[PDB]
RNA sequence: AGGUUGACCUCGGAUCAGGUAGGAGGACCCGCUGAACUUAAGCAUAUCAAUAAGCGGAGGAAAAGAAACCAACAGGGAUUGCCCUAGUAACGGCGAGUGAAGCGGCAACAGCUCAAAUUUGAAAGCUGGCUUCGGCCCGCGUUGUAAUUUGGAGAGGAUGCUUUGGGCGAGGCUCCUUCUGAGUUCCCUGGAACGGGACGCCACAGAGGGUGAGAGCCCCGUAUAGUUGGAAGCCAAGCCUGUGUAAAGCUCCUUCGACGAGUCGAGUAGUUUGGGAAUGCUGCUCAAAAUGGGAGGUAAAUUUCUUCUAAAGCUAAAUACCGGCCAGAGACCGAUAGCGCACAAGUAGAGUGAUCGAAAGAUGAAAAGCACUUUGAAAAGAGGGUUAAAUAGCACGUGAAAUUGUUGAAAGGGAAGCGCUUGUGACCAGACUUGCGCCCGGCGGAUCAUCCGGUGUUCUCACCGGUGCACUCCGCCGGGCUCAGGCCAG
RNA sequence: CGGGACCGAGGACCGCGCUCUGCAAGGAUGCUGGCGUAAUGGUCACCAGCGACCCGUCUUGAAACACGGACCAAGGAGUCAAGGUUUUGCGCGAGUGUUUGGGUGUAAAACCCGCACGCGUAAUGAAAGUGAACGUAGGUGAGAGCUUCGGCGCAUCAUCGAC
RNA sequence: CCCACCCAUACCCCGCCCUCAGGGUAGAAACGAUGCCCUGAGGAGUAGGCGGCCGUGGAGGUCAGUGACGAAGCCUAGGGCGUGAGCCCGGGUCGAACGGCCUCUAGUGCAGAUCUUGGUGGUAGUAGCAAAUACUUCAAUGAGAACUUGAAGGACCGAAGUGGGGAAAGGUUCCAUGUGAACAGCGGUUGGACAUGGGUUAGUCGAUCCUAAGCCAUAGGGAAGUUCCGUUUCAAAGGGGCAC
RNA sequence: AAACUUUCAACAACGGAUCUCUUGGUUCUGGCAUCGAUGAAGAACGCAGCGAAAUGCGAUAAGUAAUGUGAAUUGCAGAAUUCCGUGAAUCAUCGAAUCUUUGAACGCACAUUGCGCCCGCCGGUAUUCCGGCGGGCAUGCCUGUUCGAGCGUCAU
């Protein structure tokens, strides 16, 4: 049960900043789960996807395919995996929408701003459970 | 709104030889021109007898009355048969009222939901709380869209002494659903008879149930009523030895022969 | 006898704001103690008498100590306000009776009176000792120093022998008297003062 | 030089140096001005209403406010607001109606500044300009700028004690920032599990939302203590220091003790009020006083008494809020509802103009929005495809009725429709299918009766373990017999 | 003593009786046949015999006149507040009413608190004012109920007294 | 005057429904006692009064309720229950929620209101598409030509024009190219329609300047004020020249 | 017999009811005090590679700077991002800026992109002519400065 006065639980209000939330806000709300061998490594459990990410689909009629994320469609609350895709009437190939939280991440595009969102994320999962322990 | 379906010019257009006398919007160039206005019976017109706000939605209820009837389901929650007839699962508990040692309860001895979750497993209500956590279901209705998406069965109240017991057993007992907790000394009859039904499950403290006493001992102005019927067992009054020694002997027995 | 023949509904006020207002005003009590700690949240108020027939029966609370009761208990008015004491000056003591009790009621104050040091480290003769700051303190001058007894006792034991005899005549007759003289001051005074006048003209 | 040379006063100029006002908003607030519909049978008193419309002026509140008060008491003691007083006192054609206040309980509390005095042993005061920031100038001002005093007093005396200025500051609070628990385990349905079943886990978190269908553990968030980094304020335990040049308080007193004028008050007129004998405001006329003046709700004279101290001024809080900004909610409405507006809505459109003012939401999980062939000038059609579904094809969820087309059945010699009752044709729901009980024969087993031990109970009834050794129990399979069985009839 | 029609309510026994091994006596059984399915039964359409004005409104006593109705969907009209009054249920009871406010809270809920106040406990008079027991709270006639069978007498009514 | 016969919801007998009335029913083997058993009588109804039930949106409780193995809604010459309002089931369609019971609550029940909004009929392939004299031939274009084009003919306006240009008003309608539908009350390859582009060149033409009828500032006076009057005034309302 | 009219049924039409949905209304509660001559509210006209509107913005024009985040935007086109970074984004924040013509609206006017005046700077052969650019010029009132007027009162 939430306590706090500035949390609401209105339903219109939480689908209206859903429906309407910006780009920035979009990139926290596709996250997807890490692996089990990368939450191991890292101890982190969730991430914002990116491209350049591996994932694993777990969900879906296309489960068990995997491929690097070749597109984020923040418009769409969407991403694009690549050979994760269909045949169009005309013979082309169209990329099949996904989304993030059906994935799983296996590998991590890694670079000095990501390598410090896990680096924070870790310390403060330890320091959380140091202080409640 | 006060002002829901008067924002319009309009005017009647007269007794004539075709059409009704409703009042009409003036003017030319768009659909609303020339249509009906401000009758109940029109669209987009004010609604008969507008709602107010200064309805009376609260009650005023003398508190003799009140303390009356928190009494009355204190006295309906200790008798086993009625949490039954209300649909509490108490077949497992052992006693009722079931009165736990507030060395199990006091300090953070239950501040942690899976601790708390494992005395009430313990002491038998278990099978309630089950119950409450498979009755989850979707309402029906515009109460989805209005906040209230689901409903359930109450389970089990717990009811404790803040004084003695503390007040971490709250946060313990909260998360579980269906349980809800209450102070002794501040007893709620929407608690104690939900929906207006006698017999809620209460499991009691010993500090509380130590308390109880003073608790209605500290009302001012109200005392605990005098029953006007001294004996509820009506068998034991009508079948006792001193009103069948002086009746009369039967007239007639339960089904009558047929005479003709 | 329904006076609703003015435009009533827009002069209606409704109080759902009960319980917020409630809320409101304990946050802004409990903000004044926080901030006017460790001194009462409140003014030490004299007690007086209220007035009419109706009402003299019964004791209160009233607006603040006169400057003869604060000269009587030896409290400057510049410094009374400054220490929780209310003042007021248009206030008087027409009678000894609630000199003395509000003297008395200021004495206590004075005696149960902490005060600090402006300057810690330097503390002056008029300045509460370190050592004595320490004590169990209250925060509600309403209710420590409350009006103790405002109504007399009803009810008194004595003993037979001390009945009083009662007035000459009877309580009833002392009435009607009272009530035959009050009306008949002035026609007795021209009479009296005719009868002086006949004498001496004819002594 | 005196027909000159100056000082002032008043009045002007300047794109002079520096400032300020206007408009918007106006829910709430302070004033002004001011109706009628209505209600009184009608209707000029009245009521609606000291309201709507109109006009001027503020703020986060405004306004009011530290008694020329209430009272008549054993007296209360600035203002505001709530409850009560109280539908009361009172006012009112031909009566419809109207209608306060003191006390009392409570919310909140906070007190003060001038004018009237000679600093007169020293205009001690101040705007502006220039500054080397030390000050120096141009001025204002004695037709009075400081200090001192404000009625609670004060001024002068007497008297002996008390009082004060700066600088640090531990720590705490307020606001943004980093971070937070647990299954995508197995089986079934399904296009997709977020459904069903099983096995777990978290919970100070089982609020809410998203994700291909009802998700605490997939994702965002949610709970609680904290934990990173930064800024600006406030409060504050304490600690260093200067001390009396000066200012300040208390106590007593012979004496002194200024206190607001075309104002108060009166008459009259209009308006207003419960104050149509007792109200307020404004205009005109008259026009004060010094223990004086105002008030003391019936006019006046005389004698008392009680209360304040007008005609100058400031001030937080408790109170209001259909405007604005931010936020949280609801036994509210669910696209003819709910705001006029859920949509490029105060839009399109109308009117010279003031103004008036709509209609209109929903493919699908994903466009996967139909490749390719064929017929047509094309729109399109047909194949063939996509989809879980096109019985979802950008006319798109569901898809009612009025009304229409086709197919099938039927009726119809100037209405049909309806009630009762047969018949014909078409089309249907039930009921029934065998059960129970005996007598034989054949199987398959000993949860037959009695007794013993334990346990439970309603305390005399049961269950469980041993005992049966098959003329006793329990099912099954073949016969035979009795009874009861559906519809219409004699 | 025949002939015919319609009907079979009830569901152990009990009763009244009689022509008394039993019965026609407080309500139908016995025997038999065909069929066991659209055969009985039902629905719809139509024909046939008989029956049958178009609804609502208005008016008066009534008709008639008059008014509204092309058809369908959705919308569409005795509500809410304040104040009385009578009746029902409930709590307490010579008292009663927490909710203006305060305390408290898991926070518009629930729980707790009390000063004042309202109404009631006294009326009457314009007012000043005064203010309810002769008596087992009276006599008499009724009166449910109780009774020791002598009476005692509720509510209420009638009538004479008292304050 | 006589005999028989016909039939009303009337009268008689019997069954069933409801209402009213009167009885029975506990040392309970005992009951939706708000029940059951026995007996009798009665049955039209406007204004009006009272009781009980059915249905709709929402709220508390409860049914360990139903549901993608198909909720709600809708259609149904298919059935069952109820005197009835209604309730329940089968079949078809469909796609995400919903219902029973006891209480609580209301913006809660339609045939009418010349009712409101929206949609749709008969009339009906009907009235009509008849002022302004009028069209015809060949060829081309095109799927298609009375109302497109070229040529060939015939006519009309008849200089107060059916001509050539402007003012007001409009605002791109102008020009070229292309064009499905819609519009051009018939057609359409055409169009002032639709689509994409292009086009308006000034010392001398106008505006700009002048004043007319008239309007508005200023000084100043009114007005509670928004503002009214005032335009030469009861205004210190400014130009030039010269200077050893 | 058909056709026609009407009735009943199935399917197909017409139409948009019903059911479910809801980034919207409505009502209540809590918090806050902040428009403008330093030019507001309102109006007009413009600005994107490809927009008419809505939204955003002002010739620095779907935006600039700064801080934060850390890889998009997306309908098409075209470019990315040294990804181990002075850095994508129709991102967030927001303290620095830009802010056309107007409007209380201010040189005078405005039914005119009309007509001026003052002071600078630049360019064109230029002491004279022409052009461009920059800064200014409303009213009432207050304080002050300075220049004045009047036998209004005086001194000399």
């Amino acid at each position: 049960m939430k306590v706090r006065p500035t949390v609401s639980s209105s339903r219109r209000k939480a689908r209206k900043a859903h429906f309407s939330a910006p780009s920035s806000v979009r990139r926290v709300i596709m996250s997807a789960p890490l692996s089990k061998e990368l939450r191991e490594k890292y101890n982190v459990r969730s991430i914002p996807i990116r491209k350049g990410d591996e994932v694993q689909i777990v969900r879906g009629a296309h489960k068990d395919k995997e491929g690097k994320v070749t597109s984020v469609y923040r418009l769409k609350y969407v991403i694009h995996v690549e050979r994760v895709t269909r045949e169009k009437a005309t013979g082309q190939t169209v990329p099949i929408g996904i989304h993030p939280s059906n994935v799983v991440i296996t590998k991590l595009h890694l670079d000095k701003d990501r390598e410090n969102i896990l680096a924070r994320i870790k310390a403060g999962r330890e320091q959380v459970a140091k202080a409640k322990g | 709104s006060e002002k829901a379906g008067h924002q319009t010019s309009a005017e009647s257009w007269g007794t004539g030889r075709a059409v009704a006398r409703i009042p009409r919007v003036s003017g030319g160039g768009t659909h609303r021109a020339g249509q009906g206005a401000f009758g109940n019976m029109c669209r987009s017109g004010r609604m008969f007898a507008p709602t107010k706000i200064w309805r009376k939605w609260h009650v005023k209820i003398n508190q003799g009355q009140k303390r009356f009837a928190t009494a009355s389901a204190l006295a309906a929650s200790a008798v086993a048969p009625l949490l039954m007839a209300r649909g509490h699962q108490v077949s497992t508990v052992p006693e009722v009222p079931l009165v736990v040692d507030s060395a199990a309860v006091a300090g953070d001895a239950v501040a942690k939901t899976a601790a708390a979750y494992k005395l009430l497993k313990a002491i038998g209500a278990g099978p309630d709380v089950e119950k409450v956590k498979k009755s989850k279901k979707l309402r029906a209705g515009k109460g989805k869209m209005r906040g209230r998406r689901h409903r359930q069965r109450r389970g089990p109240l717990i009811v404790y002494s803040p004084e003695h017991d503390g007040k971490e057993l709250v946060k313990g007992f909260r998360n579980i659903p269906g349980v809800e907790t209450c102070p002794v000394d501040a007893l709620n009859l929407l608690q104690l008879a939900p929906g207006g039904h006698l017999g809620r499950f209460i499991v009691w403290t010993s500090a509380a149930i130590k308390q109880l006493d003073a608790v209605y001992e500290s009302k001012k102005g109200f005392f605990l009523p005098a029953n006007i019927v001294s004996q509820a067992d009506l068998s034991r009054l009508i079948n006792s030895t001193e009103i069948q020694s002086v009746l009369r002997a039967p007239k007639g027995e339960a089904r009558t022969k047929r005479a003709c | 006898n329904n006076h609703f023949r003015k435009h009533w509904q827009r002069r209606v006020r409704c109080h759902f704001d009960q319980p917020g207002k409630k809320v409101t005003r304990r946050l802004a009590r409990r903000a004044k103690a926080a901030a006017l700690a460790p001194r009462p949240v409140d003014k030490l108020r004299p007690i007086v008498r209220c007035p009419t027939v109706k009402y003299n029966r019964r004791t209160r609370l009233g607006r603040g100590f006169t400057l003869e009761e604060l000269k009587a208990a030896g409290i400057p008015r510049l410094l009374a306000p400054t220490i929780g004491i209310a003042v007021d000056h248009r206030r008087k003591n027409l009678s000894e009776e609630s000199l003395a009790a509000n003297v008395q009621r200021l004495k206590d104050y004075k005696a149960r009176l902490i005060l600090f040091p402006r300057k810690s480290n330097k503390p002056k003769k008029a300045d509460t000792p370190k050592d004595q700051q320490t004590a169990e303190t209250t925060t509600s001058l309403r209710t420590s120093f409350g009006v103790e007894q405002p109504l007399a006792p009803g009810f008194t034991e004595i003993s037979k022998s001390e009945i009083p005899a009662g007035i000459e005549g009877g309580a009833y007759r002392a009435l009607r008297k009272a009530r035959s003289d009050a009306r008949l001051v002035g026609v007795r005074e021209k009479r009296a003062k005719e009868k002086a006048e006949a004498e001496a003209n004819k002594k």
